[PDB]
RNA sequence: AACGAGACUCUGGCAUGCUAACUAGUUACGCGACCCCCGAGCGGUCGGCGUCCCCCAACUUCUUAGAGGGACAAGUGGCGUUCAGCCACCCGAGAUUGAGCAAUAACAGGUCUGUGAUGCCCUUAGAUGUCGGGGCUGCACGCGCGCUACACUGACUGGCUCAGCGUGUGCCUACCCUACGCCGGCAGGCGCGGGUAACCCGUUGAACCCCAUUCGUGAUGGGGAUCGGGGAUUGCAAUUAUU
C-alpha cells in the first residue's frame, strides 16, 4: 500500500489513481482501450497494477511514449491523425489539442460553402440519414385555430 | 376426439354381413383377410374400418336380432 | 440517324424482361425460368410444377 | 464362432452405433474413454447403465461407440441408449435368456429411453409468423 | 472385344421408370451379360414459392408449387454392339436415357 | 447395491414429509431417486402426470425462467447444486430436508377468488400448493440478486433457509401471510 | 499413452511449455500489436500467445490431417456483434494462421503432403505421444 | 441544378471536392402550420 | 337422391424381414506402414491409436429408395332408452403428427401500373412513342410493423467440441460455387487446380452452450447513438456519405 498519492494530472485532466493502469489513462481524450494497451506495453509496465502504484519516473516514460509514437515504432495504421490535409504528417492528437482539430475541420468545410458545412451549420444530420420520423428534440404542435 | 362411423363405413359392413354370414367370426385379422377377397375396397385404411364394424357385428347377432 | 442513340444495359433492371409478355417487376430468376410472377402461376402445369403442400 | 454384435440408439437426429465382441471390458466412443466426453455436468447419463447394473455383467467384452448428428445433448441420450441396447441383444444371442430378462428388467424399472425411442421430432414454420404456432402482432387504429 | 459400359436413366414420374429399367435387366439377364443391379441415386425437389396475389392487397397468402427427379444407374459386361440393341426397346414413355462407353 | 443412489452426493433414505396432505405430490425417495435432475421425459402429455417429476427437477425447470435465461438447463443445474453444497455448511442438516421444509412452509391454504374490488374465499388443493410455493421462492431469489455482489446460488441458499424456519425474512412467508389476511376479510 | 488418452486443455498447456522451453521457434515481429480476429474488440491478455498458437495448431494436424491456411481460419472463426444490428459468423486472420505452419515447418514437425495442404511428421508424432505420456503420469495413475 | 445553373469561383481549397458539391439540388425547409388529418383528434364531420 | 363434411393426396414416427450399391458404408484379413510401451508380457505373434494405404475378402447394421407390412376404438373393466357412443387400463414404434384441396349465395372489396385480355373517352410530329441532369431520401410535428439494450443467471481474452434444409459456369441476356500455395494488421491482391454435381467447395470444424482468466454495484471494462481523419472492392458514374 505505502498510502501513495491516489489521484494524479496527467495532461491537463485527472486520473483516478485507483482503476487498473490500462483503464485509468482512458480519461485523456485521443486514448481508447486499444491505444491505452499498446502504449503501456511499448513502456514495459506490468498491467496487473493499480494507476496509483506507478512511480514518478514511469508516468513520465508513459507521457513521452503517448506523444510520440513513431519513434517508438507504433504503427502508421494504428494514429487519429492520417495525412493531415494542410501539412501531410502523420500523429496522435490528444486533450484539447483534439477540439481544436475539429473546430478547424468545421471552420474549413464551411468557408468554401460545401454541403457538408451547410448541414453542420443548419444544425441537421451530415451523414446520409432521413429526417421525417428519427432525432425529434422539438415540442408537439396543435391543429387547432 | 371422435371415433363415430360415418355411412359409407356402415352400409358396407351390413351388406357382407347379408352375404357372408357363414364365413365370418370373432378374429379381427381374419375377418380383415375375407373382407379383401369378397369386395373391391380402394384404401388399406377403409378396408380396415368395414372390418372393425363387422367384427362389431358379428358379437351382437350371436346374443339376439339386428334390425337391418 | 444519331449515332448516340442508347446507353449501357449489361446489369440491373435495364437488362432483363419476361419472356411471354415484356414487362419488368417481380420476375423470376430461378432454374433459367425468366417469367414474371404473374405469367408462372398461368404456365406452371404445362412446365410440370405442382402443389402437394 | 467370433462372437460379436452391432446396434443403434437415437435422439433428434443423433445416431450412435455400438459394435460388442468378446473381450475383457474395454469401452470406448469416437476412440476416447466415455469419462471424458465434453459436456462432464452430464457424466452421470452416460455412467447410468454400468452403474446400475454393475461392472461385473460388462467383464466379458470390448465396446466401441461411433456418433453423428444432432448437437452436444441429443449425442449423450444416443450413446447411454447404444450401450444398453447392445448388451442384451449380445447377451440374448450367445447366453441364456433367463439372463436376458434380469437386464432388461433392471433397466426399464429405471428409465424407459434406455431401450425404447423418443419420437420427437420439429414442427415446420407456418407463413404469416416467426415459427409453427407463433403470429406477427395485429393492429387497427 | 467386351467392355463395362453404364447407362443411366432419368424421369419426373417413378412408375414408368420402374418398368423401363426392369425391361433392360430382363434383356441383359436373358442372354447372360452379367448386369449389376439398378443403383437409385437421391431424388431431387425444385421450389418456388409466390404470394397468390396478382395486386398486392388482401390478407398475405402464398402458394408452394414444387417438381421432384428421379434418376438411376446401371452397369453390364458386354461388346460395344449389343448395348444399343437393348437400349431400343420399352423405352416408349417420357423417360431421358444416356449411355457411355466406359465407366467401370 | 443399485438401490441406494446419492444423487452425486447426498443421501435420499432420511428424509421426512410432516404434512399428510403433500405426501403423494413431494417426489422423493425410491423410484424418484436419480443421479441427475435432468431428464427429457414427456411430463407434460396428462393432466396430473406432472405429479411423478422428482422435486430437484421441478425447482431446475422453474429457474431457468427470466427471459434472457429461456432454454439454459445446463447453467441452472450448477446452481442448485452449489446452492445444495451452501445449505450443508450453514445447517450441517441434509440438503433434502432443508428444500422439503421450505416447500411445506411456504404454500397457501386459503387464498380468495375474484367476482366483481370484490373477492369471495375458497380452499386452494395439495397440487396448487406445491406449485405455488416453487413459484414464490424462485421469485424471492431471484429479486434480491438484481444488484449485489451475492451470486444467486447465495440468494438461493439464504431464501430455502428462511423458509424452512418460517423467519418472515423471507419473500415466499411474506406473501403467503398477506394471501391469508386477504382472504380471511373475505369470508 | 495416445493423444486421445488424456484431457486435451492440459495437453494444450503442457505441448506450450515444451516449444517455449526449446528456443528454436521463431515468432513475427507485430506479435504485440495484432488483433488476432477481425470479430475480437481487443488483443490477447498473455504475452505467450504465440505457442499456445502453434501448440493447439500441432494438436489439431494430429487428429485431422490434410488443411491448409483457408480452413485453419474456419477453425479459431466466431461471433461478430454489428452494434444496433443482427451478429453473424465470421472467420480468423489468413496471415497469423500461415506464419504459424510455416513455424512449426521450421522445427521439422510438419510437412506440405502430395494432393494439397499439411500433416505431421514422423517426428511430429512422436513428440506429441512422448508429452501425452507425461500429462497421464502428473496424475498418479 | 436540375433547373438552372449555379456560378461558382474557384477557391483553391476547393481541390479534390466535386464540381456537385457546390450547387445544391433544393430549398431549405421553414414550416407552415399544420393541416386537417396531421393527427387523430383532427377529424371532420359536417 | 345431389354438393359440402369424411374418404382422398403429400408428410412424420416403426421393419437386424425383402430387392442391392467402386457417385454409399461396415467388419475382417493376405496383410503393409508410422507412433507409444501404458499391457499378461520385449523393442513380439499378441496390446493401444487412424478420414495411414491396397483387396482380384465377406456383407448390408449405420446412408440411399423401390415393393409390401402395421392400428381397427381391435382386447379387458365400468357407464349408456344397454343402440349410437363415452372413460380408464394391458399389449405396442404408435391409442389427438402437420399441411394441401373445399359447397350454395354474395361485396358497387382490390387490380385497366402483369399481359399482343378489353369497350367507350382523350392524345397523336412545338406528341401523352429516346438521350443529359434532378426527384422518389426533402423535416417544428402525429401513428403502424421491427432491431439493439438497461448488465454479474453478465461483459472481455484464451481453450475444447456438435447440425439440417439448399444453391452453383445464365441457352437473347455474358455474371457461377470454391480447395491449395504465396504477399498484407485488416478489408483485399497474384498464381494454379476441381465441379454442368451422392463424384468438387465438403467429414458443410455454425452460434448459443461447455472449461479457465480479468473486472467489482460505479451510467462502470453495461449501452453504442452521433461525429473527425485514412485504406480497399463493385460500377459507365459513389457528393445528398453503395457496401
Amino acid at each position: 500500500p505505502e498510502k501513495f498519492q491516489h489521484i494524479l494530472r496527467v495532461l491537463n485532466t485527472n486520473i483516478d489513481g485507483r482503476r487498473k493502469i490500462a483503464f485509468a489513462i482512458t480519461a485523456i481524450k485521443g486514448v481508447g482501450r486499444r491505444y491505452a494497451h499498446v502504449v503501456l506495453r511499448k513502456a514495459d509496465i506490468d498491467l496487473t497494477k493499480r494507476a496509483g502504484e506507478l512511480t514518478e519516473d514511469e508516468v513520465e516514460r508513459v507521457i513521452t511514449i503517448m506523444q510520440n509514437p513513431r519513434q517508438y515504432k507504433i504503427p502508421d495504421w494504428f494514429l487519429n491523425r492520417q495525412k493531415d490535409v494542410k501539412d501531410g504528417k502523420y500523429s496522435q492528437v490528444l486533450a484539447n489539442g483534439l477540439d481544436n482539430k475539429l473546430r478547424e475541420d468545421l471552420e474549413r468545410l464551411k468557408k468554401i460553402r460545401a454541403h457538408r458545412g451547410l448541414r453542420h451549420f443548419w444544425g441537421l444530420r451530415v451523414r446520409g440519414q432521413h429526417t421525417k420520423t428519427t432525432g425529434r428534440r422539438g415540442r408537439t404542435v396543435g391543429v387547432s385555430k | 376426439m371422435g371415433r363415430v362411423r360415418t355411412k359409407t363405413v356402415k352400409k358396407a359392413a351390413r351388406v357382407i354381413i347379408e352375404k357372408y354370414y357363414t364365413r365370418l367370426g370373432n378374429d379381427f385379422h381374419t375377418n380383415k383377410r375375407v373382407c379383401e377377397e369378397i369386395a373391391i375396397i380402394p384404401s388399406k385404411k377403409l378396408r380396415n374400418k368395414i372390418a372393425g364394424y363387422v367384427t362389431h357385428l358379428m358379437k351382437r347377432i350371436q346374443r339376439g336380432p339386428v334390425r337391418g | 440517324q444519331q449515332l448516340y442513340w442508347s446507353h449501357p444495359r449489361k446489369f440491373g433492371q435495364g437488362s432483363r424482361s419476361c419472356r411471354v409478355c415484356s414487362n419488368r417487376h417481380g420476375l423470376i430468376r430461378k432454374y433459367g425460368l425468366n417469367m414474371c410472377r404473374q405469367c408462372f402461376r398461368q404456365y406452371a402445369k404445362d412446365i410440370g410444377f405442382i402443389k402437394l403442400d | 464362432p467370433l462372437q460379436s454384435v452391432q446396434v443403434f440408439g437415437r435422439k433428434k437426429t443423433a445416431t450412435a452405433v455400438a459394435h460388442c465382441k468378446r473381450g475383457n471390458g474395454l469401452i470406448k466412443v469416437n476412440g476416447r474413454p466415455l469419462e471424458m466426453i465434453e459436456p462432464r455436468t452430464l457424466q452421470y447419463k452416460l455412467l447410468e447403465p454400468v452403474l446400475l447394473l454393475g461392472k461385473e455383467r460388462f467383464a466379458g467384452v470390448d465396446i466401441r461407440v461411433r456418433v453423428k448428428g444432432g448437437g452436444h445433448v441429443a449425442q449423450i441420450y444416443a450413446i447411454r441408449q447404444s450401450i444398453s441396447k447392445a448388451l442384451v441383444a449380445y447377451y440374448q444371442k450367445y447366453v441364456d435368456e433367463a439372463s436376458k430378462k434380469e437386464i432388461k428388467d433392471i433397466l426399464i424399472q429405471y428409465d424407459r429411453t434406455l431401450l425404447v425411442a423418443d419420437p420427437r421430432r420439429c414442427e415446420s414454420k407456418k407463413f404469416g409468423g416467426p415459427g409453427a404456432r407463433a403470429r406477427y402482432q395485429k393492429s387497427y387504429r | 472385344a467386351i467392355h463395362r459400359i453404364r447407362i443411366t436413366l432419368t424421369s419426373r414420374n417413378v412408375k414408368s421408370l420402374e418398368k423401363v429399367c426392369a425391361d433392360l435387366i430382363r434383356g441383359a439377364k436373358e442372354k447372360n451379360l452379367k448386369v449389376k443391379g439398378p443403383v437409385r441415386m437421391p431424388t431431387k425437389t425444385l421450389r418456388i414459392t409466390t404470394r397468390k396475389t396478382p395486386c398486392g392487397e388482401g390478407s398475405k397468402t402464398w402458394d408452394r408449387f414444387q417438381m421432384r427427379i428421379h434418376k438411376r444407374l446401371i452397369d453390364l459386361h458386354s461388346p460395344s454392339e449389343i448395348v444399343k440393341q437393348i437400349t431400343s426397346i420399352s423405352i416408349e414413355p417420357g423417360v431421358e436415357v444416356e449411355v457411355t462407353i466406359a465407366d467401370a | 447395491t443399485p438401490d441406494i443412489k446419492l444423487f452425486g452426493k447426498w443421501s435420499t433414505d432420511d428424509v421426512q414429509i410432516n404434512d399428510i396432505s403433500l405426501q403423494d405430490y413431494i417426489a422423493v425417495k425410491e423410484k424418484y431417486a436419480k443421479y441427475l435432475p435432468h431428464s427429457a421425459g414427456r411430463y407434460a402429455a396428462k393432466r396430473f402426470r406432472k405429479a411423478q417429476c422428482p422435486i430437484v427437477e421441478r425447482l431446475t425447470n422453474s429457474m431457468m425462467m427470466h427471459g434472457r435465461n429461456n432454454g439454459k438447463k445446463l447453467m441452472t443445474v450448477r446452481i442448485v447444486k452449489h446452492a445444495f453444497e451452501i445449505i450443508h455448511l450453514l445447517t450441517g442438516e441434509n440438503p433434502l430436508q432443508v428444500l422439503v421444509n421450505a416447500i411445506i412452509n411456504s404454500g397457501p391454504r386459503e387464498d380468495s377468488t375474484r367476482i366483481g374490488v370484490r373477492r369471495q374465499a375458497v380452499d386452494v388443493s395439495p397440487l396448487r400448493r406445491v406449485n405455488q410455493a416453487i413459484w414464490l421462492l424462485c421469485t424471492g431469489a431471484r429479486e434480491a440478486a438484481f444488484r449485489n455482489i451475492k451470486t444467486i446460488a447465495e440468494c438461493l441458499a439464504d431464501e430455502l433457509i428462511n423458509a424452512a424456519k418460517g423467519s418472515s425474512n423471507s419473500y415466499a412467508i411474506k406473501k403467503k401471510d398477506e394471501l391469508e389476511r386477504v382472504a380471511k376479510s373475505n369470508r | 499413452v495416445t493423444v486421445k488418452d488424456v484431457n486435451q486443455q492440459e495437453f494444450v498447456r503442457a505441448l506450450a511449455a515444451f516449444l517455449k522451453k526449446s528456443g528454436k521457434l521463431k515468432v513475427p515481429e507485430w506479435v504485440d500489436t495484432v488483433k488476432l480476429a477481425k470479430h475480437k474488440e481487443l488483443a490477447p491478455y498473455d504475452e505467450n500467445w504465440f505457442y499456445t498458437r502453434a501448440a493447439s495448431t500441432a494438436r489439431h494436424l494430429y487428429l485431422r490431417g490434410g488443411a491448409g491456411v483457408g480452413s485453419m481460419t474456419k477453425i479459431y472463426g466466431g461471433r461478430q456483434r454489428n452494434g444496433v444490428m443482427p451478429s453473424h459468423f465470421s472467420r480468423g486472420s489468413k496471415s497469423v494462421a500461415r506464419r504459424v505452419l510455416q513455424a512449426l515447418e521450421g522445427l521439422k514437425m510438419v510437412e506440405k503432403d502430395q494432393d494439397w495442404g499439411r500433416k505431421l511428421t514422423p517426428q511430429g508424432q512422436r513428440d506429441l505421444d512422448r508429452i501425452a505420456g507425461q500429462v497421464a503420469a502428473a496424475k498418479k495413475k | 441544378n436540375g433547373k438552372t445553373f449555379n456560378q461558382v469561383e474557384i477557391k483553391p481549397e476547393m481541390i479534390g471536392h466535386y464540381l456537385g458539391e457546390f450547387s445544391i439540388t433544393y430549398k431549405p425547409v421553414k414550416h407552415g402550420r399544420p393541416g386537417i388529418g396531421a393527427t387523430h383528434s383532427s377529424r371532420f364531420i359536417p
